[PDB]
């Protein structure tokens, strides 16, 4: 799971080490949260 | 004191010629020439050692040639495509406003290129050994850099004749793999072909086509004899995930994923039939008779792909689904393999329906609907409330990839009687694993001391249901 | 057409800019466009 694949895909759908490329931020609940 | 006297000094040596040959004078040019020489050249040194090793002569002496192509020209390949993809996929439309814009046979270069790996790769997955990872993902990489509208529109005979021998290959392969896994499955050809579809053909065959969808590139690259290959891998790949065999129980996970990207990318609406008279790109418009009779048609529309059921059939299928309570364990190919297909289709085929294009409606491909989508979304989503809290797998998450376009298209009037439902069986399970937590609190890890296991395989089921539907959550 | 809703936060020191409503982000995930900067003699709307 890398959020990724849910946070570039939905731009369109709105039309508007692993040490280091690995974030936290792209965690469902914080994103759900964000967005209601 | 040149300059205060005035005396003007020049360069003195301006270009004499104009060296201008870009198709030529490149180092793409240059460094796929190359790289297409040791390809044929490790294509030649194969066949040879294939006719040694068999022989009384196993010892190969090029040794020292099978290591420079495995340790140094595929991982180049790889990362060299992977760098400059978007310089070798543009075309008069611009990806990149940089600059790049390469040329018609640089990508036809390209396409020889994957064809060549292709054939190198075609029933060796084991003369390589751990090279075959390598060369899988080369030609993953490649054939996400393939420009196949150029390339056909623009490019050399045998470059396209290999181009399409490469899908007949692939049809041919997915052919006898079903014909020896049937009336086979209970018992070393079989098992080497059996191993090299599930190594490279399934990866292959999803990244390509998944490119050639995101691309639009099936309008004009799966005509005539690329359509009746396609109908091939079409049909082999269908019957593959439907059939019932121990031998496809751990493999129809690619299988449904290679099938969603064929749907996606093929250009035929081979679901509803019915309505295949209006499609100018079918090979049933434009074969005509005598040629479609010379060829291996069933020369109706319908009886193209007899296994594969139409459209309302399968919706009908899907909504008796999720309503019989039908699960994973029994029913699993289904929800493997069909689902993901539909969510493609519908996603490729609604900009053709008729609702996208009003005007001169009836004429139009397919049927498709928003309101075909939502009830595909509703009966997905009564499918994972059905098989929430028991028979868990990485399925919710896959198919939650898989039906993310569909979302886009959904009414807001779905949430009434769907959307609550699913968050309340959440907040169920939740709530149940917090009494347990406020019961044991003092004990709470990972290894087995006092029936810790349960919370912990409950945190892992419900962390995972929750990846299966806030992904869903999210983009409505 | 597009409308940019430009936010200055003096008390925290941040920046923010929106378009047509929807907030903007860096290459992190990051909301704020200027994380830290001193209050100076304060800040007037611009444009270039």
């Amino acid at each position: 799971i890398n959020n990724m694949s849910f946070l570039i895909t939905d731009t369109k759908s709105k039309m508007s080490r692993k040490g280091d490329r690995y974030s936290m931020q792209t965690s469902l609940i914080v994103a759900a949260l964000k967005r209601l | 004191f040149l300059q205060i006297n005035g005396y003007a000094v020049s360069r003195g040596f301006k270009d004499l010629e104009l060296d201008t040959p870009s198709i030529e004078k490149r180092f793409a040019y240059s460094f796929l020439q190359q790289l297409i020489r040791y390809v044929d050249e490790a294509h030649q040194y194969i066949l040879e050692f294939d006719g040694g090793s068999r022989g009384k002569g196993e010892h190969f002496p090029y040794e020292q040639e099978i290591k420079f192509f495995a340790k140094v020209v595929l991982p180049l390949i790889d990362q060299y495509f992977k760098n400059h993809r978007l310089y070798f996929l543009s075309a008069a439309s611009r990806p990149l406003c940089s600059g790049g814009h390469a040329s018609n046979k640089e990508k036809e270069m390209v396409t020889s290129l994957f064809c060549k790996l292709g054939v190198l790769v075609r029933h060796r997955i084991s003369l390589f050994g751990n090279d075959a990872t390598s060369i899988v993902n080369c030609l993953h990489i490649l054939g996400q850099t393939l420009d196949a509208r150029t390339v056909m529109k623009t490019g050399l005979e045998s470059v396209k004749s290999a181009l399409r021998a490469f899908l007949d290959n692939a049809a041919e392969d997915l052919e006898k793999t079903m014909e020896n896994l049937k009336q086979g499955q209970f018992t070393k050809g079989v098992t080497q072909i059996i191993n090299y579809t599930t190594v490279a053909l399934l990866p292959m065959l999803s990244s390509l086509f998944e490119h050639i969808g995101q691309h639009q590139f099936g309008e004009d690259l799966i005509l005539e004899d690329v359509q009746v290959s396609c109908y091939r891998i079409l049909t082999s790949l269908y019957a593959l995930g439907t059939s019932k065999s121990i031998y496809v129980e751990r493999q129809r996970s690619a299988l449904g994923e290679c099938l969603a990207a064929f749907a996606g990318a093929f250009p035929v609406a081979f679901l509803e039939t019915h309505l295949d008279k209006h499609n100018i790109y079918s090979i049933y418009n434009t074969k005509s008779s005598r040629e479609r009779a010379a060829l291996s048609l069933p020369t109706n529309v319908e009886d193209v792909c007899p296994n594969i059921p139409s459209l309302e059939k399968l919706m009908e299928e899907i909504v008796e689904l999720a309503e019989s309570g039908i699960r994973y364990t029994q029913m699993p190919h289904v929800m493997e393999v069909i689902l993901p297909m539909l969510c493609s289709y519908m996603s490729r085929w609604w900009e053709h329906g008729p609702e996208n294009n009003p005007e001169r409606a009836e004429m139009c491909c397919t049927a498709l609907n928003s309101e075909h989508m939502n009830t595909l979304l509703g009966n997905i989503l009564k499918i994972i409330y059905n098989n929430l809290g028991i028979d868990e797998g990485a399925w919710m998450k896959r198919l939650a990839v898989f039906s993310q376009p569909i979302i886009n298209k959904v009414k807001p009037q779905l949430l009434k009687t769907h959307f609550l439902p699913l968050m309340e069986k959440l907040k169920k399970k939740a709530a149940t694993v917090v009494s347990e937590e406020d019961h044991l609190k003092a004990e709470a890890r990972g290894d087995m001391s006092e029936a810790e296991l349960l919370i912990l395989d409950e945190f892992t089921t419900l962390a995972r249901d929750l990846y299966a539907f806030y992904p869903l959550l999210i983009r409505f | 057409g597009d409308v940019v809703g430009c936010m200055v936060d003096m008390n925290e020191h941040t920046m923010m800019f929106t378009l047509n409503g929807e907030i903007l982000l860096d290459d992190s995930g990051s909301e704020l466009a200027f994380k830290d900067f001193d209050v100076g003699d304060g800040f007037i709307p611009v444009c270039s």
